[PDB]
């Protein structure tokens, strides 16, 4: 059950709700009140998915799709088969994600560590809300949100992009993509570096912090240091969505033309027109 | 005819799909997840008594040992025999397998839960060229505080209960990374020194705020063996002490926030 | 920078596919007011007396009409094409049968063209049809026309800047961009696809695997064709004030059936119609026009999707005068 | 809150450490300077920089490439410097528009493009040698160089390996801000929607996973900064409470965990797999798959949806319809 070093940390306390009532483990998993709400919402969501899927055409996991309502239903409840299942499932997902986050808070308090992880996990919960809640509120229908299917959701991303002619030219997207790419690079650099220090191989000896910083100074004239690459990492990753959100929320409510056209602000200044 | 077609509804890209997944799970399961087991394994149960032969799964889940040749002599081999020797001052709140343990004594001194420390080497972490890495400024005289920032030497340390608990005498610097890691302080009314990691310090212009522990609790901060250096284990001991505070400093911090 | 909410949306595909129109009310209202300027139909006249083929001297196209009917046609033509210039734009004051002015001969061909559109291209213009107004919008030179090279502004009623002027070479990339909805796509889709029928718009294979014989080296179409098609599609999208999902489910641009809308079929006929119009009616008018009308390679101005649509998915929001002016087609 | 995780409250200055490499210690140039604002969120020391043969070779070849691009860009605005600044994003250097196959294209139609390609490629190889050799010189693993080799391999795939395999330089990526972007849609359109390329999906999976892992890892280390978790090398060789707590955070959350070393392996591998997966996709594209959507349909993967507006027969296949 327990890691060699685990028993000493496995103490009572650090909950947010319920004190001792849900303060226990099952196997390796901490439970908490928010473990219980999580499982509740997962069960409900997965049930609702299974029921909805059986009423549909196929059972191929690639081709299953639970879609939101038509636009004509605006912000109302829709009949279950024609968007209600999607509405219910959306609520269960948010229940599950927020539970998962708050559970991580409780686990952080018990260990006496920072809340940075649940904090970082708010970012993707927020971005999910941008797509499924906030942007559909501003446009006025739930039918603007994305369908739950492995491949069907890609068809939505696809068409949504082409509603604005060339989505690549969306400035929030440009920012988002740049953070996605630079974040992946940096993870490779970081992971590479650490392993390069602890694993020179050929029985050669493990190196030092000094070696870490010397390597990057030599190659690119600067080394951000050990703690800071972790701060930068969290920052770069989180900005994939924090900036992308603006580009997503802008498209429709604050901009109805194609995204390349938006660059008129620059191209069409009279001074050089 | 078709580029990439093979006999009877097979094509190249379809085989590569299967290959790609095989490669992934191979690396994930047989390589990565075994690397994940280099610490804390083998697992412990309510007494795994089978003392003459090993259970099969426990051998399969581990990788072949690796040996790090440490930079200043020595080797470490992982995974290894590493049981927790020291008596933990904790009691089982129930019979259930995954019930929490309660501290029996004073959990900051007893060093349990969030106040726990790893059994690291009683060895001074070193610079690239052999010197002690984490040393106070009285020793590291070629290091200064940067032009612009608070010099905390002189300023009072106010604990969580708003009570001045000591005066900051020195900063301990990391000579390998050029980074301050602890403040040294005199515990008022105790004629002793005490380290606090900068992470538990709110550095202001006129004071240093520390919300982790009470003023009285600065009494029992782990003592160092020496005045002007610190061991890897001592760093764990000291850091752990304050972190314990977060849950244990008052009774109400263990309880539900709501 | 930005356009304030709310946005009018429509649905053009199955719920969940984010297919449909995204429109800014202010912009639609402006285009609606502009298009509302379409003059109302002239009052009907009772048909009396002989055909004007027995009355007037030089009537080739409208000879079936009676005198009152015919002069109604001429009054409407003036209102639609030369309202500020008047009857004398096409005629000698003292000889209404003289062909001495170039607008007279062009106007004859335009009558033939307009009747052709309403008879042979009903697959595109349907019951709505077109009149002279559709393109001309009350000026002899239609606002939206194309030369064999891109020009700015798109509306020839606006005065060009130095860079916009076609002879200024440093502005080529911008002239081109504004025809392709601001993309850097480096292709003029008008000369490539709408001026004539030499090029195939479709670029996407209709087989999963590459066919041996068409798939290696010089057998292959260059990727430039796919860029060109995209450019045509950006241009088309912009010219109707719409987006790709009006006509396509982007899941498979190449597919028809449930993956396309009826508007896509109509757009297909539009390409064909635009080609007929350019090749057989508009392009040959370089012989009949002054050099001040011609472009820099002696080409007459020709039509694209914008010429009629002017940023609306139906020209003039579907306004029609077809019943009001039978003489402009369809012709049995 | 631990404010040290947000920024350095008290910066330290001290003498500049130089770790001696097995060669090139004299080729380090510049004198170090310190930035106070940088040192709030980083290490304050900027410079010096190593300046070897491979690095100089790289600058040489890269500058040639950049010059070939910029000259062609300027030619596209008939050398007007004001329109160059205005239109910069729209300017580019294109591969051949006409099908010459593998023929060396004329300079006016993608010969310059081809040349810029060579010189960039040489620049990447030279820099690769720098990244590798510096690791050997300081007695370090070549882990970074192998991740970077994958990145370079992917660039060669889109730029010349794929064009070689189908046999047309016309399918290269143009140089230019918007023009390299325009290629993405043209390529996707040509090959039947890249969302239906499984290697695209894998690449995205790993790319998003790099997001997940670095957010999670970064946040984990900051959350154990108090116990020294940033000093990761010595937490490998001598497990401290930092990495004990870090591991138990995850074990109690998701049911399993890593070591402080292995999480770096996870991350390195995920990073690597973005480029490896992308590369496999491009190698299969054109070569052995022409339309990824139809390929997914062929194998019963594609989702289908009811008509909303009426289904619309292709008018080109009605009887008596025009060309
Ligand atoms: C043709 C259409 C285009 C398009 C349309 C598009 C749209 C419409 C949008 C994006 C967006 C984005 N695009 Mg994108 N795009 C991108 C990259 C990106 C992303 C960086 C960004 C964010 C995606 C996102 O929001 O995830 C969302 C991820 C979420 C919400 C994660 C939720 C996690 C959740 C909390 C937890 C879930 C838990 C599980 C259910 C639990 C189960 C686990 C199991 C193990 C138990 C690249 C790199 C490219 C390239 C190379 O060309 C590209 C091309 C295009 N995009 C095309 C041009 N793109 C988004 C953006 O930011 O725009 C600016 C966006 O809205
Ligand atoms: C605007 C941008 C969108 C976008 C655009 C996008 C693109 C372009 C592509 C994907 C792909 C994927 N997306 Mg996705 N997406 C997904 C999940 C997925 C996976 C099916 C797949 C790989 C993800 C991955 O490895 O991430 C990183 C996480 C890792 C590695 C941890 C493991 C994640 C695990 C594989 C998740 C599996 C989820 C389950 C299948 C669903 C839950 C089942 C229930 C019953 C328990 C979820 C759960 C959400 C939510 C809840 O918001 C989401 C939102 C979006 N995606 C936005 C709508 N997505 C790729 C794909 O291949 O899809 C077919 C792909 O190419
Ligand atoms: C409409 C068109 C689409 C498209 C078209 C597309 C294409 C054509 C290709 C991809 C590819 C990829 N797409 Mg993608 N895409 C992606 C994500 C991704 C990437 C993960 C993946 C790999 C590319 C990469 O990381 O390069 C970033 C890293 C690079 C480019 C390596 C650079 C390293 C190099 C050594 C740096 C050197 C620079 C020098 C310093 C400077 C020198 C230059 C000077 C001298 C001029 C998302 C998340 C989405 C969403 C959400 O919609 C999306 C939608 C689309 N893509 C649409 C479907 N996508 C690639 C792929 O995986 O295909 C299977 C790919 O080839
Ligand atoms: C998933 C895997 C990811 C990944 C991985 C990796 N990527 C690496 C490594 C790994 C492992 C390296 O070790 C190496 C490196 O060195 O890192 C520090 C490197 C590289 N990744 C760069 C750019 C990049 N990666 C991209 C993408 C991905 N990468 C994908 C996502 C993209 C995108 C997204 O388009 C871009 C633009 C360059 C910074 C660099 C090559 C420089 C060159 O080839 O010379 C080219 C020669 C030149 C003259 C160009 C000069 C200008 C550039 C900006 C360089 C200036 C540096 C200079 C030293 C500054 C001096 C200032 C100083 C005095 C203060
Ligand atoms: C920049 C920010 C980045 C970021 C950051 C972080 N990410 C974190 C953390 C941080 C910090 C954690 O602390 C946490 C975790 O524990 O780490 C292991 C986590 C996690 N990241 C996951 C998925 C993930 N991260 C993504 C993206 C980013 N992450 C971006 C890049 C993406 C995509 C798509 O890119 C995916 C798929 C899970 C594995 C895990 C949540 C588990 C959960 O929530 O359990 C509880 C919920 C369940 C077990 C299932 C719920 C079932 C519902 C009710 C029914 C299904 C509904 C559903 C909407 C249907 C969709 C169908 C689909 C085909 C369309
Ligand atoms: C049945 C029942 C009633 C149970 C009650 C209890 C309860 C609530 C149980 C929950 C059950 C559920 C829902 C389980 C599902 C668990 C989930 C969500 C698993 C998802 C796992 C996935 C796919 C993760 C993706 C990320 C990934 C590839 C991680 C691999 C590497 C790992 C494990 C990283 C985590 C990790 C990081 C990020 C470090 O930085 C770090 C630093 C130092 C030491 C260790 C670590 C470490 O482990
Ligand atoms: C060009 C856009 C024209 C304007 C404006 C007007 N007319 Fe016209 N007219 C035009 C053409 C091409 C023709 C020949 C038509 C044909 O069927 O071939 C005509 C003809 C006439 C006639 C018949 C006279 C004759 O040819 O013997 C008359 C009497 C006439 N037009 C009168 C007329 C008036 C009164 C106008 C202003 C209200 C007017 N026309 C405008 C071309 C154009
Ligand atoms: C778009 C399909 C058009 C319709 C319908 C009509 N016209 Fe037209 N016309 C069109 C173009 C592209 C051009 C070339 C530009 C030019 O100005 O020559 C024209 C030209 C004319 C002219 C000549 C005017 C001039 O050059 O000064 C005339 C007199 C004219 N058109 C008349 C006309 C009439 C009477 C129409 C309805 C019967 C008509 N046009 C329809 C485009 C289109
Ligand atoms: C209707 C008014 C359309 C809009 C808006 C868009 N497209 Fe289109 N497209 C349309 C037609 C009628 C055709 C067929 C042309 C023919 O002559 O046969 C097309 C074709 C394409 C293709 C090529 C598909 C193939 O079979 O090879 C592509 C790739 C394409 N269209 C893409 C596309 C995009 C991205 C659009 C938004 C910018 C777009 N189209 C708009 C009709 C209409
Ligand atoms: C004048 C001769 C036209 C030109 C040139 C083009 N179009 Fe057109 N279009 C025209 C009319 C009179 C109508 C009828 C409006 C109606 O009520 O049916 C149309 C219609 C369309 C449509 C249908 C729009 C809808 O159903 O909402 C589409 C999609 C369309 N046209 C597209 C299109 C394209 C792509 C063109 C260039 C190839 C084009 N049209 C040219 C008149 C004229
Ligand atoms: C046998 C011989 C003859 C043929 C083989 C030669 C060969 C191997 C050719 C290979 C060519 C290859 C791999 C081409 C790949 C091209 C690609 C992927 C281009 C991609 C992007 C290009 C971009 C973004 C170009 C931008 C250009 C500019 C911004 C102008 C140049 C100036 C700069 C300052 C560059 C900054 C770039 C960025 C960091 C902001
Ligand atoms: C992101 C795109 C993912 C598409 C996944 C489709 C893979 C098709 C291969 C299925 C395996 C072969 N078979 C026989 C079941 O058809
Ligand atoms: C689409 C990209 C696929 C990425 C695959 C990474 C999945 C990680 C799986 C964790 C498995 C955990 N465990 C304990 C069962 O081994
Ligand atoms: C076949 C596709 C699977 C995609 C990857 C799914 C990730 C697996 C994580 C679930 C395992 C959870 N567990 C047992 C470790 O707790
Ligand atoms: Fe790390």
């Amino acid at each position: 059950a327990l890691l060699s070093f685990e028993r000493k940390y496995r103490v009572r306390g650090g909950t947010l709700i319920g004190g001792d009532l849900f303060d226990f483990w099952v196997g390796p998993y901490f439970v908490g009140f928010f473990g219980v709400s999580a499982i509740f919402f997962i069960f409900l969501g997965v049930s609702l998915i299974g029921y909805a899927a059986s009423q549909g055409p196929t059972w191929d996991p690639f081709a299953i799709s639970i879609n939101p309502p038509d636009l004509k239903y605006g912000l109302g409840a829709a009949p279950l088969l024609e968007g209600g299942f999607w509405q219910a499932i959306t609520v269960c997902a948010l229940g599950a994600f927020i539970s998962w986050m708050l559970r991580e808070v409780e686990i952080s308090r018990k260990l006496g560590i920072g809340w940075h992880v649940p904090l970082a996990f708010c970012v993707p919960i927020f971005m999910f809300c941008v797509l499924q809640v906030f942007r559909p509120l501003l446009l006025g229908s739930w039918g603007h949100a994305f369908p739950y299917g492995i491949l069907s959701h890609l068809d939505w991303v696809n068409n949504f992009g082409y509603q604005y002619l060339n989505w690549h030219y969306n400035p929030g997207h440009m920012s988002s993509v740049s953070f996605l790419f630079v974040n992946a690079m940096a993870l490779g650099l970081h992971g590479g570096l650490i392993l390069s220090v602890a694993n020179p191989g050929d029985g050669d000896k493990v190196k030092t912090a000094e070696h870490e910083n010397q390597y990057f100074r030599d190659v690119v004239g600067y080394s951000i240091g050990a703690l800071s690459i972790h701060r930068l990492g969290l920052f770069l990753a989180s900005n994939i969505f924090l900036t992308g959100a603006f580009g997503t929320i802008a498209s429709g409510p604050f901009w109805t033309r194609g995204w390349p056209e938006w660059w008129g602000w620059w191209l069409d200044i009279p001074f050089w027109s | 005819m078709y580029h990439g077609a093979l006999a009877q509804h097979l094509d190249i890209a379809q085989l590569v799909w299967y290959a790609q997944w095989l490669v992934i799970w191979t690396v994930v399961l047989l390589y990565l997840r075994r690397e994940d087991r280099r610490e804390g394994y083998p697992l412990v149960e309510p007494l795994g008594l089978v003392k003459l032969a090993p259970e099969d799964g426990q051998v399969y889940e581990l990788p072949y040992p690796k040996t790090f040749v440490l930079p200043h002599g020595g080797t470490v081999t992982v995974p290894r025999r590493r049981p927790e020797t020291r008596e933990l001052k904790l009691a089982q709140t129930d019979g259930f397998e995954g019930a929490p343990l309660q501290p029996t004594g004073n959990p900051l001194v007893d060093a349990v839960g969030p106040a726990s420390y790893a059994e690291r080497a009683e060895v001074v972490d070193a610079t690239v060229d052999g010197k002690a890495k984490i040393v106070p400024l009285r020793v590291a005289t070629d290091f200064s505080i940067a032009e612009g920032d608070v010099d905390p030497r002189g300023l009072p340390v106010v604990a969580a209960d708003g009570v001045e608990a000591g005066t900051v005498t020195d900063l301990w610097v990391d000579r390998s990374e050029h980074y301050f890691r602890y403040l040294e302080l005199s515990v008022a009314g105790s004629a002793r020194t005490a380290l606090i990691p900068l992470g538990f310090c709110d550095v202001k212009k006129d004071k240093i705020v520390v919300t982790s522990i009470l003023s009285e609790q600065f009494a029992n901060v782990p003592r160092l063996q020496s005045r002007d250096q610190i061991t890897l284990r001592e760093e764990d001991k000291v850091s752990a002490y304050y972190a314990g505070g977060l849950l244990y400093a008052t009774p109400e911090r263990a309880e539900s926030l709501l | 920078c930005f356009e304030p909410p709310p946005a009018t949306t429509t649905q053009t595909g199955f719920r969940g596919l984010s297919m449909g129109e995204v429109l800014h009310p202010a912009t639609v209202k402006a285009k609606k007011e502009r298009d509302a300027q379409y003059p109302p139909a002239l009052a009907a006249v009772k048909a009396e007396g002989p055909p004007v083929s027995q009355v007037y001297k030089n009537v080739k196209v409208l000879g079936n009409l009676t005198e009152a009917e015919f002069l109604r046609t001429m009054t409407a033509i003036t209102e639609w094409v030369s309202p500020q210039e008047g009857c004398t734009y096409c005629h000698d004051e003292n000889n209404l049968a003289s062909e001495a002015k170039y607008p007279y001969v062009v106007a004859r061909r335009m009558l033939e063209m307009t009747r052709a559109i309403n008879t042979n291209w009903t697959q595109h213009v349907a019951q709505t049809g077109v009149t002279c107004y559709t393109c001309h919008r009350g000026t002899p030179l239609p606002p939206y026309v194309r030369y064999l090279e891109p020009t700015l502004p798109l509306n020839n009623r606006e005065t060009p800047t130095h860079v916009e002027r076609v002879e200024t070479r440093s502005g080529y990339v911008v002239r081109l961009a504004k025809y392709t909805a601001y993309s850097a796509l480096n292709y003029d889709p008008f000369t490539m696809f709408l001026a004539n029928d030499k090029r195939q718009v479709r670029v996407v294979p209709q087989t999963a695997l590459p066919l041996v014989g068409v798939s290696r080296g010089k057998e292959r179409r260059p990727l430039s064709d796919a860029y060109a098609t995209f450019a045509l599609m950006m241009s088309i999208s912009d010219s109707l004030g719409t987006n790709c999902t009006f006509c396509h489910n982007a899941q498979t641009f190449e597919s028809w059936g449930k993956k396309s809308t009826p508007q896509r079929a109509i757009a297909w006929w539009g390409i064909r119609m635009v080609r007929d119009l350019n090749m057989n009616y508009l392009a040959p008018l370089n012989a009949s026009l002054p050099a001040s009308r011609l472009g820099r390679q002696g080409e007459a101005p020709q039509a694209d999707c914008r010429t009629c649509h002017q940023g609306v998915t139906k020209p003039l929001f579907g306004a029609s005068r077809l019943k009001d002016y039978p003489e402009l087609g369809p012709i049995k | 809150a631990d404010y040290q995780t947000i920024y350095t409250q008290i910066q330290a200055r001290g003498p500049h450490i130089t770790v001696s490499g097995e060669w090139g210690d004299n080729d380090r140039v510049g004198k170090p300077f310190y930035s106070y604002w940088l040192g709030k969120i980083g290490d304050a020391q900027i410079g010096p920089i190593y300046l070897g043969a491979s690095g100089i070779a790289a600058f040489a070849f890269g500058s040639t490439a950049i010059l070939i691009i910029l000259f062609n860009m300027a030619a596209e605005v008939h050398f007007d410097p004001l329109q160059f600044f205005r239109q910069f994003f729209w300017l580019g250097l294109y591969p051949p528009k006409a099908q010459y196959g593998m023929g060396i294209p004329p300079l006016h139609d993608g010969g310059w493009w081809l040349m810029a390609g060579l010189f960039m490629t040489l620049s990447l190889g030279s820099w690769w040698i720098r990244v590798y050799s510096r690791a050997r010189a300081l007695g370090l693993g070549t882990h970074i160089a192998w991740n970077f080799a994958a990145a370079i391999f992917f660039v060669l795939c889109i730029g010349c390996i794929h064009p070689t395999l189908v046999g047309s330089w016309s399918e290269g990526v143009p140089f230019g801000i918007w023009p390299h972007i325009d290629w993405l849609t043209a390529f996707s359109i040509r090959y039947g929607n890249f969302y239906y390329c499984p290697w695209h999906g894998f690449s995205i999976g790993f790319a998003y996973g790099c997001g997940l892992l670095f957010a999670a890892h970064g946040a984990t280390i900051l959350a154990v900064a108090r116990f020294g978790g940033d000093r990761e090398i010595e937490q490998i060789t001598d497990r401290g409470t930092a990495v004990e707590r870090a591991a138990l955070f995850w074990r109690w959350t998701i049911g399993f965990n890593a070591t402080i070393e292995s999480v770096h392996r996870w991350g390195w591998f995920f990073s690597l797999m973005v480029m490896v997966s992308a590369s496999v996709g491009i190698l299969l594209t054109g070569t052995f798959v022409d339309n990824w959507y139809l390929w997914c349909v062929k194998h019963g993967a594609a989702p289908d949806y009811p008509a909303y507006l009426p289904a619309t027969p292709d008018p080109a296949s009605l009887p008596g319809a025009p060309k």
